[PDB]
């Protein structure tokens, strides 16, 4: 969060 | 705030960065999360597309028709754009406003279309997803599964 997969 | 988003949810998240990859695009826009969507295919959001009347297969080649393909192989891990990070946003917005402390796909759906601006609001909108349309459907499905379509993140 809140950028990538799972991020 | 993923820890608080289903199963479904999750997973949409997940199939959206191959929607994205499977087209050549380095970048996961509000488009690939639709996309995403619809590959997921069977929590809230689906089903509350199918119960105003709009195909999700209809939605998904409208999106394919707009956005075309890429050049170039993306690897590893693919960005959000800044209109999906707002998508997030305003799931998780859509989701507080409702009374909700998880966020599901219904909650996703509704963050597209109150982005207004990306390729899905618009696909959307066109075919009668209004917002406010929209959420009316959401209460009601959720109502009518009773807590028995979408399990939440590591949920009794």
């Amino acid at each position: 969060w809140x950028a990538f997969v799972l991020i | 705030m993923f820890e608080r988003f289903t199963d479904r949810a999750r997973r949409v998240v997940v199939l959206a960065q191959e929607e994205a990859r499977m087209l050549n695009h380095n970048y996961i826009g509000t488009e690939h999360i639709l996309l995403g969507l619809i590959h997921e295919g069977e929590g809230v959001a689906a089903k509350s597309l199918e119960s105003l009347g709009i195909s999700l297969e209809g939605v998904r080649s409208q999106v394919e028709e707009i956005i075309g393909q890429g050049q170039q192989a993306p690897s590893g891990h693919i960005p959000f754009t800044p209109r999906a990070k707002k998508v997030l946003e305003l799931s998780l917005r859509e989701a507080l406003q409702l009374g909700h402390n998880y966020i599901g796909t219904e909650h996703i759906l509704l963050g597209l279309i109150r982005e207004g601006e990306g390729v899905a609001a618009q696909v959307l909108v066109k075919l009668g997803a209004e917002l406010t349309r929209v959420r009316q459907q959401v209460i009601q499905l959720l109502s009518g599964y009773q807590g028995k379509l979408e399990h939440h993140h590591h949920h009794h």
